[PDB]
This record gives structure tokens, C-alpha cells and sequence, in this order.
């Protein structure tokens, strides 16, 4: 009764029909990351085929989709970069916890959308207290990897990382974003560097803080 | 001149004024739209052997 390949065929027949909506293609993508379906590429292809076809898109289904694209490690530039059309129209409609997932997924894929990151950084500095420290790092990872050298956000994120100390995975995203911006601010790197001997749980954030320190050439930890 | 009391319009000229146009068959609308909808079946069905769905929307693999 615990059927994982028989539920892949039931997801495959959900996205192979004719009028899949946004919520049915969000939850098909969310179910493919929780099931860890890197081996089936065509089933991930049928989901992103319907993700471009889906026209309505509320705030919750767009961020569930973009979370699943980012977490699952699936990249298709044409599909993800056209999901920045829903995002710039749902951007005042987005939660502060949801705007961090949109800009991290659209930024991490390299979507060159200057209208998105200008409005999504002007929101995150207009309400800087409304964002938790993991959300200000996700936006900072997005605006940095989306090709925007927004140092107004990198200062406002630096004041947050000095006032409250952050999680290990929160800091290593913030180090990776500042490494690509090439900032090497001693005031803020060392405020994020103390988060790494409380115990880190992933190796991906130990390796990314490793990369971000060496690229800014600070020293090992 | 008995021939001048006969009707001057010929039997030929009746048969070409009464049967002026070759009439449209009942079946020529079927077998002309069917052969044209067989191209709508071919290109646009999803069970045809020559669908355009992989030519116009290429599959993400």
C-alpha cells in the first residue's frame, strides 16, 4: 500500500491531461521533490511543460512550484524565467515568507529580470523588520545571482546580520550571495562567521561558506 | 409553312435552359469535407501517427 513508483504513474496521468491548472502542477512538482525523483527526467519535463502552460497563478501555488524547482535541482531556463511574469504581478500580493522563495528560486536560476529584483528589494527594505533573517538572506541570494549589484540591500541585510545572529544555513546563503557580489565586508562576514561552530547540519552550507570565504579571501574557520 | 406554327424554341434549347447547371451531388459535401477533416485528424488528434504536437510544442526530456 506504500506505492512510490505506482504514485509516479498517478502523477504522470495528472500532468498528461489537457487542462492542468496551477495548483495541480504546483502539487505535482512538490510531490516530486519530497519523493526525490531525480531519476525520472521525463516526468519532471511534463511538469515544467504544464508550468509554462498554466495561466492563473495565486501566491501560494507559485511559491510552491518555485520551491520545488529550486529544491529539486531541476533547471529549465525558459520555464522558470517566464514564471517571473506571475511574480511581478503577484509581488504586492506575496507574503514576506513567500517573497523569499520566489526571489531565491528566480535568482538562483539566473533570471535576468531587473523589474523583479528592483521591486523585490524595495519591498524588503521598506519592511525590513517584517522579514526574518532567513528571508533577508534568500532575497540577497536572489538579487545577487540575478545579476543585480544591489548594495542597498546588502547594507540593509548587513544591519540585520549584525543585530541578530542567524542560523548556519542562513549565514552560508548570505556568504554565498556576498561572494558573488564581491563585497568582503569585514563587519558582516565575521557577524555571519560565528554561526558555524554551533554545529551545521548540511555539508552544502559548510561547502558554500568555504567557497564564499575563499572567493573573498578571508581565511578558514 | 406548317413549320412556322411549331414552337420555334427547340427541344435542345429547352433542355439547355431547364438543365442549365450540373446539380450538386448530395455526397460531394461528405467526401470533400471528410478528406479535409482527415487532415484535421492527422495533425491534431494525439493518437494519429503524424501528430503535430511534437513538432509545435517540443517535449521537455
Amino acid at each position: 500500500e506504500n506505492d512510490v513508483p505506482a504514485i509516479l504513474k498517478e502523477i504522470d496521468s495528472l500532468v498528461s491531461r489537457e487542462a492542468v491548472s496551477a495548483k495541480e502542477v504546483s502539487d505535482a512538482a512538490v510531490a516530486l521533490t519530497y519523493l526525490q525523483v531525480k531519476a525520472n527526467r521525463r516526468l519532471w519535463g511534463k511538469v515544467l511543460e504544464k508550468a509554462g502552460a498554466a495561466q492563473d497563478y495565486d501566491a501560494a501555488s507559485l511559491t510552491n512550484l518555485l520551491w520545488a524547482i529550486n529544491t529539486g535541482g531541476v533547471e529549465h531556463f525558459k520555464t522558470v524565467a517566464e514564471l517571473a511574469g506571475p511574480a511581478v504581478s503577484l509581488l504586492p500580493s506575496l507574503s514576506p515568507v513567500q517573497l523569499s522563495i520566489v526571489v531565491e528560486a528566480l535568482g538562483g536560476a539566473g533570471v535576468k529580470n531587473y523589474e523583479l529584483y528592483n521591486k523585490a528589494s524595495a519591498v524588503v527594505v521598506s519592511k525590513i523588520g517584517e522579514f526574518k533573517p532567513a528571508e533577508i538572506a534568500r532575497v540577497l541570494y536572489g538579487v545577487a545571482f540575478g545579476g543585480v549589484n544591489d548594495v542597498a540591500l546588502a547594507k540593509a541585510a548587513g544591519k540585520v546580520f549584525a543585530s541578530t545572529e542567524v542560523d548556519s544555513r542562513t549565514a552560508a546563503q548570505a556568504l554565498y550571495a556576498l561572494a558573488k557580489l564581491g563585497r568582503a565586508d569585514k563587519a558582516t562576514v565575521d557577524a555571519l562567521l560565528k554561526s558555524f561552530k554551533k554545529g551545521t547540519e548540511s555539508a552544502s552550507d559548510a561547502a558554500a561558506a568555504s567557497f564564499a570565504l575563499g572567493s573573498l579571501s578571508f581565511k578558514a574557520e | 409553312d406548317r413549320v412556322l406554327s411549331l414552337p420555334a424554341v427547340s427541344k435542345n434549347q429547352v433542355l439547355e435552359n431547364v438543365f442549365h447547371t450540373a446539380p450538386k451531388a448530395p455526397v460531394e459535401h461528405l467526401e470533400k469535407m471528410v478528406s479535409a477533416n482527415s487532415k484535421v485528424y492527422d495533425a491534431l488528434n494525439l493518437q494519429s501517427k503524424r501528430v503535430l504536437i511534437w513538432q509545435v510544442k517540443p517535449a521537455l526530456f
